[PDB]
This record gives structure tokens, C-alpha cells and sequence, in this order.
């Protein structure tokens, strides 16, 4: 009953992370520049739709960690394997070491995501101020859910063992 | 006839030069300097510009002089009041007056500005010597507590002195009289180190000091990090080549065998290379021009250290010099009165872009606190790893 | 006798409903009351008349044709004149001036600093918004990891491990300490995180208040002399700019040296439009003028200006009648009779202030006010949680 | 013949006056003012001092004038360049020139200096409004905790919220979910109040501001604490008596019915009374003399607010005035050039005792912390009293 | 040829054991080496001779009797002269000056700031000694009263109640809390005492370091112009004070305005005795002189002086021979031959520096060093207490 | 045995307080001025021995508390009654409420003395610095003893009751 609720939240957190890296609405800078992560899209001026890739280039090492979205993509790979691990526990039951594995990956997904947020704010900063777009909070909302999915996975592992 | 040459601060063509024909077409230091000379000399001055656009040097092939120097010897120009360096070979051909201002070769660099705080920038208030002393001391207090006692083991004693320094109340307390002498003394250390940190960090954010990386010519002789050179061929380039003392001989070794060659065609190209590089290239030229460039817009370079050589400008007059005697004496009197210092203060300092310093405390950004965040999440991931293998080995 | 006067602000202005007014009842102001007092003391009936030219008094350099108030006096269309007119060496020769009644000076006029009401949440200024966001995320991630490694095949439950993480950051000790190695190592880093974040907040707020209290406003003319951010300019032409040219003073020679060379035109043509330029800038431009006119501009019209500092120049207004007049005797003594008894001082108090339309350095309650709203809101939820779980059981 | 009068800043007899006989015997503002007048007037000046040592006033009994005014009307003195006030009765007897400087009646007080911190001087950082709000709130949180719970009673709940604000960890912890919402919210309050205190106290000891107790004439009209008066009989004393406006009419009510009478014989006695009283007596005199006394040694008084009345000094000349016309016009020209402002800046400001402000942070003395020591020992003595009667009543 | 020179510091001074020396081997210095270089380039043997008068060169206003180095040249006792002598309009007429070889200027000389070694206990500066005394007395009185009211007809023994009082002040939580009302009330006041004393110490130390870092030394002549605490004076008579009188400059006219009227005599007669007055004051008096003499005074003799700021005045030394001399030609060009190749620059480096007898802003270890001695001493007693109670049982 | 040690310390603390208020050696100020509490005695100058009483006169209230040494004299009266109370327990034994009373007075003596020190330093303070004389530390040493005598008195009261 509660184990079935875990699968829905796993796919939900997997979705919101996939929408985040897809949509180009993470930041605004000045006319209006609705830039995401990989492609900077301009609006209100000469070219209205004509977009192009980002030209990025101790200080050298952080640049390549931003240029390649290494942490947030890893978070999704940990997350989708997590939901797969719960489905692997449904069939061939009574293993007593199935959902435990998934629980660690969901916690690791958030701990991978939380770095990706810190790196992005560190890279952006070097007078009109920047504002955070809707698709950024999608990454913020996904962290909270995955953490809640993580603790749920621990409760089921305790129940079967005891 | 008064022969001069077009410079940046000395001879400037005024705005609406077509509207005003005569001596109103130009304005500068060298124009007013000629009027001060003709105040005690009975001569009629006419602002005539040399057509060549050259100071004066005898060519290797032709063996003939050009420009203001060429017009003097061949007999065309009467008087020459212009920024002209007084060298050995010039004295052989034409007579020179006494120096009216002194100059030399100096160092210029881009303004120091403000640095970006990267990672572990929060360990700035205290020296690197103190941090390591706290690490060693904490082991000593933990080890002594165990030996004093003989519950408190090696692992349990280390935790007590960690929780003590972080200033959080645990359930671990030494019950021995000997142990309570150790505990109370270690507590007083914790109280002063925390209070001293907070005080020194407050001083950093009240007044900010931007200090120069290089001080002297001997400083950039040892540092050997920032590139430095001169013009492709000039007066300062010829000075570097033939040097007796070892400090400039080691500098010419760098200047010659540079990868790539640090030489620019024009003096205007040298200034542009310093600002664009941003603390990567340092240019060497006359201290006179350097001080003028610093005062002009938009102010992003400054003079550093003393001068290396000592040269001077004078008033040039053709060979024989029938009218060169009185004007030489007149300048020496105007030097004493303080008219040369008054005129140099008018064009350099008075007419400038940047002159009040008002500081405003800004909110702390995440980039300067980023260091402690990496330590947190890094420590969390390590705790999961140790807990897993502790269970894995206990299972078998 | 006939009175020659000029219309300018509170000295002389036409009465309300001037269509239904005849004679001296058609005008009202300061000089109106002055003309009434002297005419009684000397003893002659008068008739008020406005000037033809509308100028103060200036002679053309070519033809000596005096235009304004003094021009009407030279040939003699009116007997005497009562108008705000300064005394000069040039004016003293052609027209005979009496003893001064009101003293004037050149003063400074800046935009009035608005009552800076502190933000209801002006206590979260030291740390930026994106930091406060990442402290919340970290707090969640720390407790979840602590919960996991604590109980493994334990007092640190999902409720208790969440309570431990708050107590550490708030610096309020602890109830139970982690017993295992895995629980201790994650507890030690969270203690190191807390100590730096708190000490950085206190030190930054210390720097914020230290700077804010050691700032001085533009008080004297010496403060103007050593400032480039706040610009200052006078009228295009007058007695103010003419004084600045042949100014043999300490640092007022350097003041005009800056005034001559500016990026935009600092010298304004109109005085009233010049007052608007100070409003538009909002603490970026200052306007120099007479002290008498400056004090009246603060009172009448919307309040966004004030006088600051002492008077710089020395100049006095007077009452003029052409030389070879027998009216000099009784009038000059009557002016001294008004001043010594205190008739002018009572009258100057009326038209400026009485007829006007304007008017501890500890930590305030408003700066901390925000954190009280957090305290009450928390107790509001606390009552609701007690309401829910009582109906359940 | 040039008649003058001996003053403090105007006419001063120079040192070695026996050695130099003539116009070298004296030096001041009024001496140079006469030389500026005779620059545009064909007259021979001789520094002659009036023998009476009086300005000029017609006696009630004799009905005859004295001093410089008496010498003018009876025909002895030719010209009078001295600090002489231009009033109504003087204009009837002798003709006066145009004013060369303007003055008025102003307020002077002893320098504010630094105050002694007595007891409870440590509650300075925060307002008295905030302190009482913390007291009320602490009861509210304690009472709500008890009602939320229904071990925690009335006495036990009050202790928890006291130990919470002092930031010491006890053994009392709310176990209810509802109580842990109360606890954590009360904790965040404690963290900000302590941090805000420490920051504001640091600002007080970095830069110290000594602010004046009185600002204007209407300020000491309401305050009515510090004594204020004038000379026994003079120009400013006669001004106070006959007043139309209510603010000075209320001031003359105080000045007349003073206990005791606040009037001194000489102006020198008035300055001495202000410095000795130390913020207890405020003297009222001319703004001219007041500004000179502030600049002179050892600097312990300053001018405050604006002037009340507007008077001026001029050059006096006998009745008829055949030579009074040209010198009246000459002063008006020298007023425009800025020679009067230049000369006043030389004797007042240039020649002075006190002009760099360097501040140094001193160690804290026991007197400024004394407040918290009385509270400690007072609280200890109270604890012994309650413990005794708690045992005494339990015994019976 | 014969050389006329004057004896003054490193230019010309007699050689060691001058009794056993004959001719040019009787002298040694800078000008000695200069005389050797030019005599070879031009081509003539020389004989060094000291001046008769012992002055630089000045003419009496009555009789034109030139006394010093230039006086010996006018009638012609010697051929040429090599001495540190400045060029003037007055000197240029009677004697012919050559091109300058060394440039001089007027600079500032102050007492060298001594290496301020911090006190080994310079961390107990914020609070005075009599406060630290009364904290110890209070600590005893608090525990004794707590001990009394706690146990009365209890965990708070005489040993445990003493341990509770330390843990409260050090801000390290508590093991056991007072249970009774009498024990709680005395515990609450000791908590209120602790919070104020600690917060007052941190805030005072914050103010102590903030002030100490925002102080600037006397760098430029502008810093001298706006200072009254640190006095500055020149020689009684010379070319320095004569320049100051007819100084038409920015703020050097105000500098001499202060110099004229001083309490003691700021003008010193002797230059060497004037250097002693700077030593005696110790950062209270400054002495203005030539830059060349200032740099040499730092090197030779005990080190308690230094040059600070840039050069103010422009003046140059020269080599003089009377007008109508055929020696002007080869010498003037030889001077330019020495300077351009770099003979003077190598020689000036030798006699000043080579022949000389002198030569991060975080919290230092020395400032905290004292509190480490308290840590070790405590562990020393801790070992002794373990040594005593082991022999007993 | 330990009760006999209490009497010696009671008379010792009583003595040191009496010597303190007797001898005029509490402070030095500049030639040399060896001032005590009631009489300011001068040395090294014109008058060498000729001494005179002190001319003293919210701020008004502290002045009279210094002028009359109200606290340190009270401390001695509490102390000498304490030692008397111990002697009153020697004869007519087994009362079970004798030394208890004395113990409170010794604690009260120190808590009275500690005020007298704070008041004296507050009054003195308003460049050569003041130095504390030997007879001041006599008052400091007496506080420590009386506190030790106080705690000893409690131990005897516990022993007889139990
Ligand atoms: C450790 C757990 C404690 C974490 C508790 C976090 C504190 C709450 C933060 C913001 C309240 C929302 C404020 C919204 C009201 C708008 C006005 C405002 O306060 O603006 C914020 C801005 O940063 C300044 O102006
Ligand atoms: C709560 C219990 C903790 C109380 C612990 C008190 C700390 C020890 C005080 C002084 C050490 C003696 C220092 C003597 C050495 C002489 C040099 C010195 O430190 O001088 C002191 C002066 O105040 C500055 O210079
Ligand atoms: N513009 S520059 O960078 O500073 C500069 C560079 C190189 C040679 C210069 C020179 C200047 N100058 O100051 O205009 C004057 C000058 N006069 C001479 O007689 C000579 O030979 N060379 C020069
Ligand atoms: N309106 S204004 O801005 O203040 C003003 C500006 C400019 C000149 C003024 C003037 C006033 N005034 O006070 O009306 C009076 C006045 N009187 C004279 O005699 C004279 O020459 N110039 C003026
Ligand atoms: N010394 S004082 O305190 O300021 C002063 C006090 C009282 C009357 C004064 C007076 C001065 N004065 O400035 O020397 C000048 C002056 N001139 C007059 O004509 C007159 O009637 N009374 C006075
Ligand atoms: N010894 S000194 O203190 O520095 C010094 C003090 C005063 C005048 C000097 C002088 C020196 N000097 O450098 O030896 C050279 C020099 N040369 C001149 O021609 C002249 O007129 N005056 C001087």
C-alpha cells in the first residue's frame, strides 16, 4: 500500500529532474534573456527565437564542472535505477536486501543535486539583478521528494527485517 | 621661428581650430613655456609645426639629420622649445640650455582592484601557523586525559575534546579531580580562540585595503611571474642592452630571451596591452608621460617605485648660439620662482578625469561561503561509506 | 506721493479676486505692510504702482538708459521705492540708498533626506537570499543521512534525528549524543558548519552598523569643496556668478575652478526650474541662492527641500530715493525706529512662518520588529496542532 | 586725528611697545581697516586712543556726551573707525557710514566633553521599548507551553524559557510535537537578539559621538534646566526688557525673577562663569566676540544656533560731515572685493590656539561594568533569605 | 692643474693614517673617484687641494668678496672644482657651470617606527586588571552560596557545585541542573552575569583591531600640511627657508604660515644636532633637508631614521670653472660620456650602499602565544595530581 | 579537632580586616602619597608626617557610602560575632543549631567585603597611574579565609545532624 506510493513519487521526482534539464527557463538577465543550462534563448528585440549554445571558454576546474552538467544528470541516473530497484523487489519477493539499495540512491540523488545548485550560483556570479525562473524550482522541488522517498524506503526495510 | 612637435600633454590642437587662426589653434604646457622665455627675451614667436614629425636622428646610410634637430644645423629653425632629451651626440652638433624638468624610466601596472574569493577563503582572519597548532594541541589534551584516567578510552577521549572546541554540551564529563584540571584549562583556550576569530573578521569587512603585489624594480627581479618589456627600438630599449650592474643585466636576459618577444611598435600600444592583460603585462617608459596617463580617463593604471636612470629636457638652439645665452639664464630664474612647478600642476593634475572616497558595506554572497558547503556534503557522503562496510564485514 | 515697486513672491502679490478691488486694496504682502508703517510715522498719503519694465535695475553699457525700478526713480515718475533691492557701488552714485532693514547671504539648498523607515525584515540584510535558501536544503540532507546511518542492523528516530539537527544550529546544547562512529563523524561536520555561519553573520552586521553611524551630511561650504559625486551650480548670470569670478578666498577659488569645466551645463537659466533639477536628481545636485528666498521655498509648496550651513556672502536690501531728496531725513530714522523696537522682526515672522504650509541613537524596535512576527506565527500553529490530535484520540 | 577704543580682537598693544614708538605700538583688525580707508582718502592718520575708555552715552543728570561720540559732537576728533553699534539716538547727533560687518546676539555653552557612565550604562545599545517586550514575550511562551502540554507545570515551564534565553543547555526538553514548534521558534528569537546586541556595542566603541544637549533658542525655552542671563546693564539687557514676541517675553520672565539673579558686572566675568559651572550657566552676548573667544586658548566653548537680532558696526564722523561722503563709498567697494572677509579671517581664525583628530581605543574600566556586579551579589543575598524561611516554616 | 674642493661627508674625507700619506693618496671619497675619471678622458695630471675658507660660496652684500670654493676660482688659484654645489642665477653670472651629473630634492626624515613586538600577554588588553581580579572573587562567592542553599535538612556537593560554576562561565553546557527553588534563583543570576561579560569582551576587542588597521603614516607633504601633533622645522638659514618665503604653491604657503609662529624654536642652527632632536622626540618632530644627505644618514651611524615620500623641490649639483675657460669643452662632454654609459650610477651605488652599515595582515601567532602557556602549565599540574593520589592508595 | 581549626581562622580573618582599616597604605598617587581609607598621609617633600582627614565634599548616594566605610566594618561585626557563636557552641553542647548561625555570618562578611572593594575602586577613578598598597591585599586575603571558614562550619552541622 505504502510501497506502491513510493513508485509514484520515484517516477514523479525522475520526471521533474528531466523537465528541468530540458526546458531553458533557469535565469533572466538584461532586454529579456530566458537562459536555461545548455542553450541561451533571447526574447523582445531583433532575433525572437534564434538561440545558440553557451560559449563558456582551481578556477579552471569549476568551469568544466559547470560546462558539463555532471552532477544533476548523475542524480537522475541514481533516481531511475532506484525506481527500477523497487520494481525488481515486486517480482521474486522475500530477498531482504532490495529496497535498501534503492533508498541509498534516492539520498545520493539529492546529495548530488545539492552540489549542482551550489556550482550553478557560483558560476553565474562574477546594476540590474538576475531572477530565478520556474524550471530552477523544479530542480529544488525534486530534491525534497527524493529525500522523502529515501526515508520511506528505510521504513519498509525495518518492517520486513523485524 | 619657434619649432615644436605634436605630443599628448605638451602641444595639443584646440577644438574649433578652423574658427581661430594663429596661436589660438594650440594650447598646452610647451606653448606657455615659450611665452615665459619671450617675457625676458626680445623675440617674435610664431607657432610653427615640424613637417617630418620626428625628434632628430642622423641616418646610417645618408649621414644627415632630420626634424627639429635637422632644421637647426642646416639653418632654418631659430629656437626649439619641445620635449627633447639631451644626449652626447646632440651636444656635438647643437648647443643646449639647462634642464627645466628632470625625468627617468619607471614601472606602470594595472590598478590592483578587488580579488574573487574562491574556496577556503574563510581561513583568512588567522595565520596558517595557528590552525596547525590547534590540531596538534587537541591530540595532546585527548591523549593526556586517557593516561591521567588509567569510561574514557582513546576513541571516547578524542570525541570529548572535539565536542569541547565546537562548544556543544554532550553527556561526557571527567569525574576525576586530575581530569577536571585538564577539562577547565582546555575550555579557556576554546573561549579566546572563538572570540578572537569573530573580532578580526569584523575588522576585514569595515575597511578594505587593496595592496600592490610589486613595490620596487628588485621585486619584479625575484617574482619573475608578470611579463615586462619596452618599445621595439627607442631610448629605454638601448639603455637595457648596455648595462654594467647585474640587476638590469638579469632583466635584459629575460627581455631578450622572452617567449614570445614582449615588444610593441608604439607607446599607445604598450598602455593598451597593460589594461587588457589585467595584471599580466607591465610596461616601462618615461615617468613624465606615465603620471599624465594615470590622471587621464578612465583611470586604471598608476606609477610604482622610484626612477632607474636620470635624464632631462632642455631648449635646443643652432650651432654658434648668438641668442642662446640670455634665454638659458631666464629659465634658471623662472625655475627658482616656481613657475615651471605651477604650469606642470595645471595640465597634469588640475585638468584630469579622476580627482571623495565613500565606502558602503555589501551583503555576503554564496561564493565566499562556498568552502564550508563542500566540506559538509563531502563529510556526509563519507559517513554513508563507513556505515555500509561496518555492516558488510559484521554480516560475514 | 507715488510708490514704485516690483512683483516677486511674498514682498508684493495681487489680492484674491483682484477684479473687485480698487487702489491699495488690490495688493497684499510684506512690503505692502512696510509702506503702511512708514507713511504713518513720516506723515503722507501714498498710492501703490507696479514698475513698467519688470527688472530690478541695470544700466546698458552703450547708452546710460536705466531699466527697471531705479530707471523710474532717475527722471522721477514716483516719489520713493520699497522693493527687495541689493546695494552696490554702481547703484550708490545715481540713487541715494538708506540704512539696511533686512540682511541677506548666499546659502546651500539640497533635497531633504526623506524619513528612511527601516524594512520590517531589515535584520536579514547581512546574508543574501540564495545563502538562506541553501541553509534549509543542507538542514534536511544532514538529518536524513544521520537518520540512515544511526539505526542499521538506537534513539535517533526520524522525529528525534530531526530535533537534534535544529538544536545544534540554534546553539542550545543537546539531549542525546550519537553513540556509534558513523553517527559521530556526521555530527562533527554539522558542528563545524554551524560555528562559521553564525560568527560570519555577527561580524558582517557589526561592519554594517559601524559604517552607517560614521557618515556626515554636506554641512559647510568646506564639505562642498571636497566632493565630486554631489554637483553644485548657480544661475546663468547675476551677482552670484560675478562674485565667484573675482573671488580672492581660501578654497572658493578652487570651487569656481570646478564649476567652469563640467560634463553637463551646471549653470541653470531659470531659478524656479533650477529648484526642479534638485528634486529630479534626489540627493545628486545642490543649488546656491540667497538665504531669504531659500527659507521661503522650504515653507510654501510641497516639502522636499531645506537650508543647510551658515551664510557665505554679506549683502543687504534697502529703500532708495534719488539724491537731493528731502524725504531721506524722516524715512531713514523711521527705518531705525521700526528695527530697534521690533516691528520688522514680528512682520518677518508672520509672512514666512505664520503664513506657511510646512512644519537618542540606540537600536530601534522597527529593526527587530520582523522577528516578533515569526514568534507569534509559530505559537499560532502550535495551538492548531494541539487542536487536531485531541479530536483524533 | 583717528579716535579708536581698546578691545580684545580689534585694537591690541604689541609686545615691546616702548622700543617702537608711533603706529608700530598697536596691531589688529581695526588698524588695517583704517589703512584701507586712507588708500582712497587723502588724509594723514595718527593712532590716538580715547582717554575716557567709553563708547558714548549722554548722562541723565549732565545731558552731555562722552568718549569717541563726545569728542565728535564737541569738535575734537576728525574720524572714528572702531567697533561702535549704530542706534537711533546716535544718528540724531552724528552721521554714520554703511555697515562693514553684520552681527547679532547668540548663545554660548561649555564644550560637551565626555560623560561618566554610572550604573545600568550597559542597557545603552538597545532601546527601553525592546527590553520590556522581551519580558512580556518570555511569559507568553512559558504560559502557552503549559496549556499546549495539558512533567511541565507553571514553575517548570518558566525555568525552561529562562535557560533558553541565557543559551545554556539543561535537561528539560518538550517531547510533544506541538511543544517542539514552540521551542524551536523561541530559539531563533534568542539567536538574533544576542547577535544584534554584540554588533551594536562594537559600533559604540569604534567611533564616539559627543552631541550637544541644546540646538536652538526655543530649545532652552522648553528645557528650562541650565541658567541663562546677560550683563547687569548693556545693549542686550535693554533688548530683553522690551520684547513683543512671546518666546523672549517668557525668557525675560525667567531673567527678571531668577533665584538668584543671573547677572555679572563684566563680559570677562560671564565667560569665566560658563567654564567654571560646567554645563550649568549659558552666557548671551555678540556673535563677533563669541567666535573669537572659541578660537582663543585653551578652547572650551563654542557657538550654537542662529542670531536673534541683526545689528552692525560702522565708521562715525562729526555732524555736517564734509569728509564723510567719499570714505562711505570706498568701504562699499572694499566690501565687494572681499578685503573685509580676508582681514577677519586673519585675526579670528589664522591666529588661534586650536586648529588633526586621532582617536585611540582605551581598555574598559570597572565603573562602566559595575552595574551587573550589584545585581549578582544582590541576587546571592536574596537566595539565602528564601532558603532559610523555606526551612523555618517546614520545621514547624 | 690644481683641484679646489671642500670636505663634507662621503664626497671628500682624509684617508686612514693620513700622517703616512703624500699627495692624492691623503684623500678618499666619491668626488676623489670623479676627479680620477675625467682627468684620464680629457688628459691632464691634477693635484688635490682643500679650500681655505671652508664655505660653499657666498658674496657679502657690501664688498663683493666671494668666500669659499667659488672665491678661490674668481681670481684663479685653482684650475677646476669638483664639489657638491647647487646652481643659482647669482652663481651662473660670475662662474660658468657645466651640465648636471646628480639631481637632488627636498624630502622628509622621521624617526623609524621600531619593530613593535606584541606583548606575550597582549590578549588581556580589552579588560583592565581590576576587572579580571573581581571575576575570580565573584566565582568563589557564587559557588559557596550555591553549596549552602542546595543541601539543607542533593548532588551539588562542595566539589560538584565548584564544577557547575566554571562550566556556566566557560559556556560549555551543564551535567546536572539545580532541582530546588533556592538553587535555581542563584543559577539564573550567574547565567545573566556570564552573557554580558563575554559579549562586552568580544565587542571591545572588535573595536581595538578595527581602529589599529585604519591608520596611515606621514607619507606625502599633504599629510604634513594637515597635522599639528607632529611638528616639522628646517635649518635656521639656507636655500631651504629662503625658498619657503617666496613659495607661490598650493598648501606650502600654509605650511610656512605655521612654521613662523611656534611655541618653541622649530628652526635648528646645526643640521647634525637637528638629526638628534628627531631621535630625542621619538615620533614627535620631523626634519626637512636634501634627499642625497637624507639617504646617507639612514645608512651610516645607528639605524633610527628613514626617508619617506617623494622629492618636493628641483635642484642639481654641477662642476664649475670661471667663464672664458677652454676647459669647458672636453669636461662638459666627458660628464655626458660618464652618465650615458653608466659610470656615475655604479660609483653612487658603491659609496652609499656597498660601503654601508644598515640593511600579509592576518592575526599573528605572538598575539595568541600567551594562551598556549596556560594550556601546557595546566597539564603539568594534572600529571602531578595523578602522581600524588597513586602513592596514597 | 577541625572545629578548633575554625576558631583560629575566625580570629585570623577578624585580625586582617582590623589591620586593613587601621593602617593607611591602600593607594599611591603622584610625589609619594601613602593614603589609606580615613587619613591621606604624604611623604618625600615639604611636610613628612603631617597628615589630615579626607575632604570628600544617584552620584550623591555612592559618595556617602565611601565617606562612611559602612560595608567593611559591618563585615568585621558579622565576623567577630561568628567566632563568638563557635565559642558559645563549645560550652552547653548538643544544641544542633549553633555553628550553622556562624557559617551564614562568615559568608555574609565576604559578601559585605566584596561590595566594599567595588565601591572603593568606583570612587577612586574619575598621566601617572595609581598602585594598590599592601594593606589593600590584607582585605583581599581576609575574604578568601572567611569563605573557607564558612564552608567548614557547614560540614560540622551536616555531621552532627546525620
Ligand atoms: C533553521 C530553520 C530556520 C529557517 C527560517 C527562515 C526564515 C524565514 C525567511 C524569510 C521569511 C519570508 C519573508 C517574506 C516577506 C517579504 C518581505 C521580506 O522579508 O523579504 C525578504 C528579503 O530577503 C529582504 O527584504
Ligand atoms: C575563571 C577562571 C579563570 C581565571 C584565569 C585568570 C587568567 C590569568 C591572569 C593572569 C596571569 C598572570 C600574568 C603574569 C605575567 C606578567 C605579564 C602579564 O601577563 O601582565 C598582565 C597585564 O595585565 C598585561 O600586561
Ligand atoms: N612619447 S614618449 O613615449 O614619451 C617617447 C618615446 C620614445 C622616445 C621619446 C619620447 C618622447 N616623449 O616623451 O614624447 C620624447 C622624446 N624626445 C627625444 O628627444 C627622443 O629622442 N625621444 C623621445
Ligand atoms: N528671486 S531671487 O532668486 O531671490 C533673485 C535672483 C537673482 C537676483 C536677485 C534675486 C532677488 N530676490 O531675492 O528676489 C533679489 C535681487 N535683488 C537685487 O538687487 C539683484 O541685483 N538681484 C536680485
Ligand atoms: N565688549 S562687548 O562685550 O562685545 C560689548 C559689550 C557691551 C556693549 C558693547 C560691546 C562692544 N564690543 O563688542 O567690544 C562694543 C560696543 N559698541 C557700542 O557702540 C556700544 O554701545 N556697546 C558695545
Ligand atoms: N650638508 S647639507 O645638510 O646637505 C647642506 C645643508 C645646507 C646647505 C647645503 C648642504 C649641502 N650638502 O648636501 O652637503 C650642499 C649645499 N650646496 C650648496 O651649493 C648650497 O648652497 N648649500 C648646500
Amino acid at each position: 500500500v505504502q510501497v506502491l506510493l513510493t513508485t509514484i513519487g520515484a517516477f514523479a521526482a525522475f520526471g521533474l529532474m528531466t523537465i528541468a534539464i530540458s526546458t531553458d527557463y533557469w535565469l533572466y538577465t538584461r532586454g529579456l534573456t530566458h537562459s536555461g543550462l545548455w542553450r541561451i534563448c533571447c526574447l523582445e528585440g531583433l532575433k525572437r527565437g534564434v538561440c545558440v549554445k553557451i560559449n563558456h571558454f582551481a578556477e579552471y576546474l569549476l568551469r568544466v564542472v559547470r560546462a558539463s552538467s555532471i552532477f544533476p544528470i548523475l542524480s537522475a541516473i541514481l533516481l531511475l535505477l532506484g525506481g527500477v530497484c523497487v520494481a525488481a523487489s515486486r517480482v521474486y519477493k522475500s530477498k531482504r536486501n532490495i529496497i535498501l539499495g534503492a533508498g541509498i540512491l534516492f539520498v545520493a540523488a539529492g546529495l548530488s543535486n545539492i552540489i549542482g545548485v551550489i556550482v550553478y550560483i557560483s558560476a553565474n556570479a562574477g546594476k540590474n539583478h538576475y531572477s530565478y525562473g520556474w524550471s530552477f524550482y523544479f530542480g529544488g522541488l525534486s530534491f525534497i521528494l527524493a529525500e522523502v522517498i529515501g526515508v520511506l524506503a528505510v521504513n519498509i526495510y525495518i518492517e520486513r527485517s523485524r | 621661428v619657434v619649432t615644436t612637435i605634436l605630443e599628448s600633454p605638451y602641444v595639443m590642437m584646440k577644438k574649433n581650430h578652423e574658427m581661430l587662426e594663429g596661436n589660438e589653434r594650440y594650447e598646452g604646457y610647451c606653448v606657455d613655456l615659450a611665452a615665459e622665455i619671450a617675457k625676458h627675451c626680445g623675440f617674435k614667436y610664431k607657432l610653427t609645426i615640424v613637417g617630418d614629425g620626428k625628434y632628430g636622428a642622423r641616418d646610417a646610410d645618408t649621414k644627415i639629420w632630420n626634424g627639429m634637430v635637422g632644421e637647426l644645423v642646416y639653418g632654418k629653425a631659430d629656437i626649439a622649445i619641445a620635449p627633447l632629451t639631451i644626449t652626447l651626440v646632440r651636444e656635438e652638433v647643437i648647443d643646449f640650455s639647462k634642464p627645466f624638468m628632470s625625468l627617468g624610466i619607471s614601472i606602470m601596472i594595472k590598478k590592483p582592484q578587488k580579488s574573487k574569493p574562491g574556496v577556503f577563503s574563510f581561513l583568512d582572519p588567522l595565520a596558517y601557523e595557528i590552525w596547525m597548532c590547534i590540531v596538534f594541541a587537541y591530540i595532546g589534551v585527548s591523549v593526556v586525559l586517557f593516561l591521567v584516567s588509567r569510561e574514557f578510552g582513546i576513541f571516547n577521549s578524542l570525541w570529548f575534546s572535539l565536542g569541547a572546541f565546537m562548544r556543544q554540551g554532550c553527556d561526557i564529563s571527567p569525574r576525576s579531580l586530575s581530569g577536571r584540571i585538564v577539562g577547565g584549562v582546555w575550555w579557556f583556550f576554546t573561549l579566546i580562540i572563538i572570540s578572537s576569530y569573530t573580532a578580526n573578521l569584523a575588522a576585514f569587512l569595515t575597511v578594505e585595503r587593496m595592496v600592490s603585489p610589486i613595490e620596487s624594480a628588485e621585486d619584479l627581479s625575484k617574482q619573475t611571474e608578470i611579463a615586462y618589456g619596452t618599445l621595439d627600438s627607442g631610448s629605454t630599449k638601448e639603455f637595457f642592452r648596455r648595462s654594467k650592474i647585474a640587476v638590469f643585466d638579469k632583466m635584459w636576459t629575460y627581455m631578450r630571451s622572452a617567449e614570445p618577444s614582449v615588444f610593441v611598435r608604439t607607446t599607445a600600444e604598450g598602455v593598451a596591452r597593460v589594461r587588457k592583460s589585467k595584471g599580466k603585462y607591465a610596461y616601462l617608459l618615461e615617468s613624465t608621460m606615465n603620471e599624465y596617463i594615470e590622471q587621464r580617463k578612465p583611470c586604471d593604471t598608476m606609477k610604482v617605485g622610484g626612477n632607474l636612470d636620470s635624464k632631462g629636457y632642455g631648449i635646443a638652439t643652432p650651432k654658434g648660439s648668438s641668442l642662446g645665452t640670455p634665454v638659458n639664464l631666464a629659465v634658471l630664474k623662472l625655475s627658482e620662482q616656481g613657475v615651471l612647478d605651477k604650469l606642470k600642476n595645471k595640465w597634469w593634475y588640475d585638468k584630469g578625469e579622476c580627482g571623495g572616497s565613500k565606502e558602503k558595506t555589501s551583503a555576503l554572497s554564496l561564493s565566499n561561503v562556498a568552502g564550508v558547503f563542500y566540506i559538509l556534503v563531502g563529510g556526509l557522503g563519507l559517513a554513508m561509506l563507513v556505515a555500509l562496510i561496518e555492516f558488510c564485514y559484521k554480516s560475514r | 506721493y507715488i510708490v514704485t515697486t516690483i512683483l516677486e513672491d511674498p514682498y508684493v502679490m495681487l489680492k484674491k479676486n483682484a477684479n473687485q478691488f480698487e487702489g491699495n486694496d488690490r495688493y497684499e504682502g510684506y512690503c505692502v505692510e512696510l509702506a503702511a508703517e512708514i507713511a504713518k510715522h513720516v506723515g503722507y498719503s501714498y498710492r501703490l504702482e507696479i514698475v513698467s519694465d519688470g527688472k530690478y535695475g541695470a544700466r546698458d553699457p552703450d547708452t546710460k538708459a536705466w531699466n527697471g525700478m531705479v530707471g523710474e526713480l532717475v527722471y522721477g515718475r514716483a516719489d520713493v521705492a520699497v522693493a527687495p533691492l541689493t546695494i552696490t557701488l554702481v547703484r550708490e552714485e545715481v540713487i541715494d540708498f538708506s540704512k539696511p532693514f533686512m540682511s541677506l547671504g548666499i546659502s546651500i539648498m539640497i533635497k531633504k533626506p526623506q524619513k528612511s523607515k527601516p524594512g520590517v525584515f531589515s535584520f536579514l540584510d547581512p546574508l543574501a537570499y540564495e545563502i538562506w535558501m541553501c541553509i534549509v536544503f543542507a538542514y534536511i540532507g544532514v538529518s536524513v543521512v544521520l537518520f540512515l546511518v544511526s539505526r542499521f542492523s538506537n534513539e535517533f528516530g526520524i522525529f528525534n534525528s530531526l530535533w537534534f539537527s535544529l538544536g545544534a544550529f540554534m546553539q542550545q546544547g543537546c539531549d542525546i549524543s550519537p553513540r556509534s562512529l558513523s553517527g559521530r563523524i556526521v555530527g562533527g561536520v554539522w558542528w563545524f558548519f554551524t560555528l562559521i555561519i553564525i560568527s560570519s553573520y555577527t561580524a558582517n552586521l557589526a561592519a554594517f552598523l559601524t559604517v552607517e553611524r560614521m557618515v556626515s551630511p554636506i554641512e559647510s561650504a568646506e564639505d562642498l569643496a571636497k566632493q565630486t559625486e554631489i554637483a553644485y551650480g548657480t544661475l546663468e548670470a547675476g551677482s552670484t556668478k560675478e562674485f565667484f569670478r573675482r573671488s580672492k578666498i581660501a578654497v572658493f577659488e578652487k570651487m569656481w575652478t570646478y564649476m567652469k569645466s563640467a560634463e553637463p551645463s551646471v549653470f541653470v537659466r531659470t531659478t524656479e526650474e533650477g529648484m526642479i533639477r534638485v528634486r529630479k536628481s534626489k540627493g545628486k545636485y545642490a543649488y546656491l541662492l540667497e538665504s531669504t528666498m531659500n527659507e521661503y521655498i522650504e515653507q510654501r509648496k510641497p516639502c522636499d527641500t531645506m537650508k543647510v550651513g551658515g551664510n557665505l556672502d554679506s549683502k543687504g536690501y534697502g529703500i532708495a530715493t534719488p539724491k537731493g531728496s528731502a524725504l531721506r531725513g524722516p524715512v531713514n530714522l523711521a527705518v531705525l525706529k521700526l528695527s530697534e523696537q521690533g516691528v520688522l522682526d514680528k512682520l518677518k515672522s508672520k509672512w514666512w512662518y505664520d503664513k506657511g504650509e510646512c512644519g537618542t541613537s540606540a537600536l530601534s524596535l522597527s529593526n527587530v520588529a520582523g522577528v516578533f512576527y515569526i514568534l507569534i506565527g509559530g505559537l499560532g500553529l502550535a495551538m492548531l496542532v494541539a487542536l487536531i490530535e485531541f479530536c483524533y484520540k
